[PDB]
């Protein structure tokens, strides 16, 4: 028991193509989508971790 | 090196502001200061190059070289870490040498410099001119401001002012 659960809940996610379609199947155990990102890429960058106030 | 700073030159000049090599005349006009500008626009120019060629060739990139791996990719992330210590290892090692051995070369760029006024002065005189040792010349015939102007312009009329020097010699 961690965060007073017993059960789990695991996290998937993808990317889906534009003109590509996704499709969801499910008799159960399903946490569906509500709000999905539409989401353009660059060549990247990182993740700072830090205290230090954004100016 | 050549032995000219700190070397037959002894010390350098506080006064003498108006550039890095020059002149220090006495005579019956007076005594002054005169920097060699040529020689210190050359001087200028070269260190003003050495220090472009430094910063201006590092070629940098875009980068992000923080990156996250989980408890299940230690080797990963060990090699990531051994990337990163070797980069910095050889960028250490090779910013200290090379600041240090550009040092040595300006160093003696310099004194290169104040030796070549000394021989192009000494041998512009010839014998009309003793030489002391400290760095400097006792004329053997008296002669005018003119006279050590056209010495540091490269003018020196050495037949001019011979038959004036044979005597005192």
């Amino acid at each position: 028991k961690v965060r007073d659960q017993e059960g789990r809940m695991n996290y998937y996610w993808t990317l889906v193509e534009p003109g590509d379609k996704i499709t969801f199947e499910a008799t159960g155990n399903l946490v569906v989508p509500r709000y999905a990102f539409t989401m353009e890429r660059d060549a990247g960058s990182g993740i700072i971790i830090s205290d230090t106030p954004v100016h | 090196l050549f032995g000219a700073i700190a070397g037959f030159i002894e010390g350098g000049w506080t006064g003498m502001v108006d550039g890095w090599y020059g002149y220090h005349h006495q005579n019956e006009q007076g005594s002054g200061y005169a920097a060699d500008l040529k020689s210190t626009q050359n001087a200028i120019d070269k260190i003003t190059n050495k220090v472009n060629s430094v910063i201006e060739k590092m070629n940098t990139q875009f980068t992000a070289v923080g990156k996250e791996f989980n408890h299940l990719e230690k080797r990963i992330e060990n090699l990531n870490k051994k990337v990163d210590d070797g980069f910095l290892d050889i960028w250490t090692y090779n910013a200290e040498l090379l600041v240090l051995l550009e040092n040595e070369r300006t160093l003696d760029y310099h004194d290169s410099n104040v030796k070549n006024l000394y021989e192009k002065v000494r041998n512009q005189l010839k014998n009309n001119a003793k030489e002391i040792g400290n760095g400097c010349f006792e004329f053997y015939h008296k002669c005018d401001n003119t006279c050590m102007e056209s010495v540091k312009n490269g003018t020196y009329d050495y037949p001019k002012y011979s038959e004036e020097a044979k005597l005192n010699r």
